[PDB]
DNA sequence: TTAAGTGGAGCTGGATGCTCTGT
DNA sequence: TCCAGCTCCACTTAA
RNA sequence: ACAGAG
């Protein structure tokens, strides 16, 4: 997991600074530890270690508990640290399934970590102030109109509470409270009968206390993996089709784990009523859809009952590796080509198999097929079974069947990622940094704008600002701006070959 | 020269065309025949883009961003009160965080 | 060097040393076996050794 | 004007100067490696101040010297930022003014930090100052230098070290202003 | 160890090894300081409140 | 014959002779008879201070071929060795400085 | 008070000696009167004698405490 | 060599005057020998930095008159880097004391720069 | 019935003195 | 030429 | 690589 730490000392140093980098970075590799060694490992004195293990537990990224002799012992979450490179996802995916309100709720829970209900109704009626003009407050009531059906939408989720002291273990007060979830409450608000407006930045007793709220990430993936299944659906058969896998999944939300191979089942009969009514479908071409989707080898649904007329599942991992495969194979038809691309699928396909069947199958000549095929061994997509004729293992008396495996080429191709985005932020650091120096000059003559804006501010100050010897350098900073910009999008865009490789490497773990 | 394995062992049975020798190293970017896949563009793929440099630009400013300390200043003067870095702070919830940790 | 023939000198071997040891000779040991054979000064960084 | 540095040595007294107080023999031998030379963060040594403790005296073997770590303070001239000094010009060129200080001769005026009324010489080594009622632009900064006042703004340290295998730059330089009222020529004001 | 010793020519800890000499020179530790005149605490009470 | 034992915890070293041995009982316990063929090649490093300078001196004048004498001399901060078998022997041994 | 043998030791003695010639055939001051000898250790060994060296041994426990002592004052003998 | 404590105290050209003074007390009673320079580094930083001082109006001044002078601007609510400039410059008109003093003219009265334009002048 | 901890037997890798004196 | 560790395989107890 | 010597 190197590929991980070194991309997560860039993320806590981006988002919180060096001296929490450090004992962030410092968990996640030696594993758990008592504070006391946190500091003496490290040389940071025990006043920053305590900001740092503070800052870094607010935010849900290390969690603590009580040992033996009373000691807490802290722990860092890795993968909850990797998941705030997914931040504008998750902004921009609010954004479209609420409006404008519904996107500040969960900016404000993912920047500050953890809020109360009237914290952050409080904060984004605030914002949403610079969104309006003309007299026109925000009011609190139309923000938490949202926020009650983000909670029963379960993109919002109240965190874990501090126990009773009263109703248990009354008497000496205990090193670490030793929280715990409540399966009950967890999507269950307060009711608030306050309301208010949010003020403009003229700049011239609390009933839901302790009811901390945070975003449910894991609801968020449900709804990745569905736009997953969805899109690959709408491509292969129709996009009538692909309403109709969206309308399974829809249902499928809030009756089923977020990890099982297949869903609750469905009748046919009651999917008709859920489609919406736009769609000018019989019940009989409804059926007809259905057995035709069972009916591909690609098995994206399945049967699994025949009670209350045609009976439909739709298989959760068979679709993820279905998706790892397809990125599997996106991969390497864009590195070696699509000739070497045809001997991947055909390995694929024909699961164990020798030289002179690939060249007689993918129609691909002698030392063209054998020096894509080497290739493919030293990049780890391809493997070697060698099964033996004697105990020797020697090479003149063995035939070298070739193999893909898929979960093993799945997690080197993973491991390929996380570097991948590293050196991404790597280059924009570096030019960065290197350019402080016009940033800076560029800053300075638009602070000479930005001070003094209107209060005594004469017009015989607008044109010495292109008088500095910045108007040439200028090209520079257009060739900064297209840098950055392609490297924070390409940042952005390998996050969505990490969620489909990283979701069936979680599916097929069964961690027992 | 022969060498200390026999040469027919690996290959080489006609008895020529061993390969050559190679001269300079090779060069340490070499040429590649393929280029990578142009970038998604749309309305809502250029929303991320800009919301992703808006948090950079926000939680350095936020409270959790805790600067290193500064130190050794070499003498004190009337303008410490003039540039004294003014910032507010944020205080915990000091039930669910640990009795070792207060300041 | 190794002998007569080439005016090679003379062999302190691991028995001598055994025997330089049982007298607590400690600096005649240092004098023996490095300052009158091999003795050579060598740049060591002190950050990555 | 100048700082106390506190440091700690080992300093190697040599057999024939036994014969000597060990207080003084030290001394010397630390004069001899610090005086008039600018120690990195700290500034230019300019002589021993005092010795405040010393240690014992080992004899190392191989060796007949007699080794003693030694702890003492040595007057440094660091100036802070934003002070005033005295010292007499040396040279005028298109750079700017560089000033004497004594011992110290890299003192920079830059041009960015002169006084306005005039700022390009017309192809005159000699700085120029214009002033309507006296002096039609031939006030300038003597050759001989009279002694001006200056303001220390700037400060900065050059790592004169080695880079690559062994087989002159300035390694202390110090920005003045003069362009404040009450700066200059000390007759101006 | 004695034989890490003799490898790395270092003299060993056991027999002359095992202590130190100091030289019996005429020193004063702890001399006598220079007062300082000027940067004294009793002049200098803190500006600020 | 590897590094630890043939170069590293014994190794050959220089200053160093052999010769058949004979007895002479008028010799003490505590002596041993040296030939004047290994005294002459045999050295010892004889550094000049104030106990030796006219002991040295009248060495340095002998040189290389008669015994009490002297192969090679060294100035006080040079590593380079003068060869005393050339030049004038009364002038370097009126050249010699303590050190 | 020091705990440990007053009687000098055979190796303090042998590096006693190393040292105060080592420190005599580099251009110290002899302590005692010469009377022509040219050797070094000779000189090192009748300033042993007369009790003139100016070295103090430093006795190493194995905790890392020590005891200073004169060679002046420890029982020398052969 | 490693340093312990880069700034320590701050100096009067006083000290140094005295120092250097008590150097050449004791200096020149022995050559330079040319067997290294560093002799010569010595002399060269003793004697430039003394000619230096002795222009400078730090001379004639005493350790009771050093004392004495913060005694009598220790009421006048000023920093160890004003109190030092005032001492080690002499001022005798009013516009160095802009420069000395940041923003001397809000936080010291016009009788109040008078006041320390004599307070210098009666005791240096 | 079999899961498992421990006996007995064969395979493997290590070691075997110190120097000069010559061809 | 002689000798410790490592691994494979039968051989009772125990559920 | 062999022979010597103690
Ligand atoms: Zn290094």
């Amino acid at each position: 997991t190197q590929a991980e730490i070194k991309l997560c000392s860039l993320l806590l140093q981006e988002h919180f600074g060096e001296i929490v980098e450090k004992i962030g970075v410092h968990l996640i590799r030696t594993g758990s530890q008592p504070l006391r060694v946190i500091a003496h490992d490290t040389g940071t004195s025990l006043d920053q270690v305590k900001k740092a293990l503070c800052v870094l537990v607010q935010h849900n990224l290390v969690s603590y508990q009580v040992h033996k002799r009373g000691v807490v012992e802290y722990e860092a979450q890795c993968s909850r640290v990797l998941r705030m490179l997914r931040y504008p996802r998750y902004i921009y995916t609010t954004k479209t399934l609420y409006s404008d309100t519904g996107e500040l709720i969960v900016e404000e829970l993912l920047l500050n970590g953890k809020l109360t209900m009237s914290a952050v109704v409080k904060k984004v009626a605030d914002r949403l102030t610079e969104t309006m003009e003309d007299g026109k407050t925000m009011d609190y009531a139309e923000v938490s109109n949202t926020f009650v059906r983000l909670a029963d939408t379960h993109f919002v989720q109240r965190c874990p509470s501090v126990p009773t002291t009263e109703n248990s273990d009354p008497g000496p007060p205990p090193p670490a409270p030793t929280l715990v979830i409540n399966e009950k409450d967890m999507y269950l608000v307060p009711k608030l009968s306050l309301i208010g407006k949010g003020k403009r930045r003229r700049s011239s007793p609390i009933p839901d206390d302790g009811i901390y709220w945070q975003a449910n990430l894991d609801r968020f993936h449900q709804h990745f993996r569905d736009q997953a299944i969805v899109s690959a659906v709408a491509n292969r058969m129709d996009q009538t089709s692909s309403e109709i896998v969206r309308t399974m999944l829809r249902m499928s939300e809030i009756t089923t784990s977020s990890s099982a191979p297949f869903t609750q089942p469905l009748s046919s009969n009651e999917i008709f009523r859920s489609l919406p009514v736009g769609y000018n479908i019989s019940k009989q071409v409804l059926d007809q859809y259905l057995t035709l989707l069972a009916d591909d080898p690609l098995e994206f649904v399945g049967k699994s009952g025949d009670s209350g007329g045609g009976m439909y599942v739709i298989n959760l991992h068979k679709a993820l590796a279905s998706l790892a495969t397809a990125t599997l194979e996106s991969v390497v038809q864009e590195r070696f080509g699509s000739r070497c691309a045809r001997i991947f699928r055909l390995v694929l396909q024909k699961k164990h198999i020798e030289q002179k069947q690939v060249e007689d199958f993918a129609m691909i000549p002698a030392k063209e097929a054998k020096d894509m095929l080497y290739k493919m061994l030293s990049e780890n997509f391809m493997s070697l079974q060698e099964i033996p004729k004697t105990p020797d293992h020697a090479p003149s008396r063995t035939f070298y069947l070739y193999t893909v495996n898929i979960l093993s080429a799945a997690r080197m191709l993973l491991h390929r990622c996380y570097k991948s985005i590293a050196n991404l932020i790597e280059r924009r650091q570096f030019e960065t940094k290197e350019n402080k120096r016009l940033l800076e000059k560029s800053q300075r003559v638009e602070a000479i704008i930005a001070s003094m804006q209107a209060t005594g501010a004469e017009e015989a100050q607008l044109q010495e600002i292109e008088e500095m010897i910045t108007a040439p350098e200028r090209q520079q900073l257009e060739t900064l701006k297209r840098n950055v910009n392609k490297l924070d999008a390409s940042e952005i865009q390998v996050d969505e070959t990490i969620f489909l490789l990283e979701s069936y490497i979680e599916c097929t773990m069964k961690r027992q | 020269a022969a060498y200390t394995f026999n040469i027919e062992a690996v290959g080489f049975s006609k008895g020529e065309k061993l390969p050559d020798v190679v001269l300079k190293p090779p060069p340490l970017f070499p040429d590649t025949d393929y280029k990578p896949v142009p970038l998604k563009t749309g309305e809502g793929e250029e929303y991320m883009l800009a919301l992703k440099q808006e948090l950079r630009e926000t939680m350095k400013r936020m409270p959790y961003f805790i600067e290193t300390p500064e130190e050794r200043q070499d003498i004190e003067r009337y303008s410490k009160r003039y540039m004294k870095v003014y910032k507010e702070e944020w205080i915990p919830d000091w039930r669910r965080l640990p009795r070792e940790m207060m300041p | 060097t190794e002998g007569r023939s080439r005016d090679g000198g003379l062999r302190l071997g691991e028995m001598e040393r055994d025997c330089l040891i049982g007298y607590g000779a400690s600096m005649l040991l240092l004098e023996r076996l490095m300052i009158s054979s091999d003795a050579f000064e060598v740049d060591v960084c002190g950050q990555c050794g | 004007m100048f700082v106390l540095v506190e440091m700690v040595d080992t300093v190697r007294i040599p057999p024939w100067q036994f014969e000597r107080k060990l207080n003084d023999s030290i001394a010397e031998e630390l004069n001899k490696k610090l005086a008039n030379k600018v120690v990195y963060n700290v500034g230019l040594c300019i002589c021993l101040f005092d010795i405040t403790k010393l240690e014992d005296a080992y004899v190392f073997p191989g060796d007949g010297a007699s080794h003693t770590k030694v702890h003492f303070r040595c007057v440094v001239f660091h100036p802070f930022l934003d002070e005033i000094l005295i010292g007499k010009i040396k040279g005028c060129s298109p750079e700017g003014v560089h000033v004497s200080l004594g011992f110290f001769d890299d003192i920079l005026i830059p041009p960015e930090s002169l006084q306005q009324p005039a700022k390009f010489d017309e192809a005159e080594q000699v700085w120029v100052w214009e002033y309507e009622t006296e002096e039609g632009a031939h006030d300038l900064y003597m050759d001989t230098g009279e002694e001006i006042r200056f303001r220390v703004v700037d400060e900065s340290f050059v790592d004169t070290s080695p880079t690559g295998p062994s087989s002159k730059e300035a390694p202390y330089t110090l920005v003045g202003s003069i362009s404040e009222p009450g700066l200059g020529l000390l007759s101006w004001w | 160890g004695v034989s890490e010793c003799i490898i790395m020519g270092i003299p060993m800890n056991i027999g002359t090894g095992l202590f130190k000499l100091l030289h019996k020179a005429d020193r004063d530790p702890n001399p006598p300081k220079r007062p300082l005149i000027f940067d004294t605490n009793e002049f200098h009470i803190p500006l600020v409140t | 014959q590897g590094r630890f034992r043939g170069n590293l915890s014994g190794k050959r070293v220089d200053f160093s002779g052999r010769t058949v041995i004979s007895p002479d009982p008028n010799l003490r316990i505590d002596e041993v008879a040296v030939p004047v063929h290994v005294a002459k090649i045999l050295t010892f490093p004889e550094k000049v201070n104030k106990a030796n300078i006219n002991f040295l001196r009248k060495l340095v004048q002998n040189g290389p071929e008669v015994h009490p004498g002297a192969n090679f001399i060294q100035q006080r901060h040079t590593q380079m060795k003068r060869f005393l078998k050339y030049g004038n022997r009364e002038k370097m041994a009126q050249e010699l400085k303590y050190g | 008070k020091r705990i440990t043998t007053p009687y000098m030791t055979k190796y303090e003695r042998a590096r006693v000696l190393g040292t105060r010639a080592l420190q005599i055939a580099m251009c110290a001051p002899v302590m005692v009167e010469l009377e022509g000898e040219t050797d070094p250790l000779l000189i090192a060994m009748k300033e042993l004698k007369a009790r003139k060296i100016p070295i103090i041994i430093r006795r190493y426990l194995p905790d890392g405490s020590y005891e200073d002592w004169g060679v002046d004052e420890l029982i020398i003998t052969d | 060599m490693e340093v312990k404590d880069a700034n320590s105290a701050l100096l009067s050209n006083y000290e140094v005057f005295q120092l250097l003074t008590d150097l050449k007390e004791q200096r020149k009673e022995s050559g330079k020998n040319k067997h290294s320079s560093g002799q010569q580094n010595l002399n060269t930083i003793t004697y430039e930095t003394l000619k230096y001082i002795s222009k400078t109006p730090c001379r004639h001044q005493s350790p009771e008159i050093v004392r004495e002078f913060l005694t009598a601007l220790k009421s006048h609510k000023l920093t160890k880097a004003e109190k030092l400039q005032l001492l080690n410059h002499r001022p005798v008109t009013a516009v160095e004391i802009q420069l000395m003093v940041e923003e001397s003219e809000e936080r010291l009265t016009e009788e109040q720069i008078e006041a320390l334009l004599h307070t210098v002048t009666s005791i240096l």
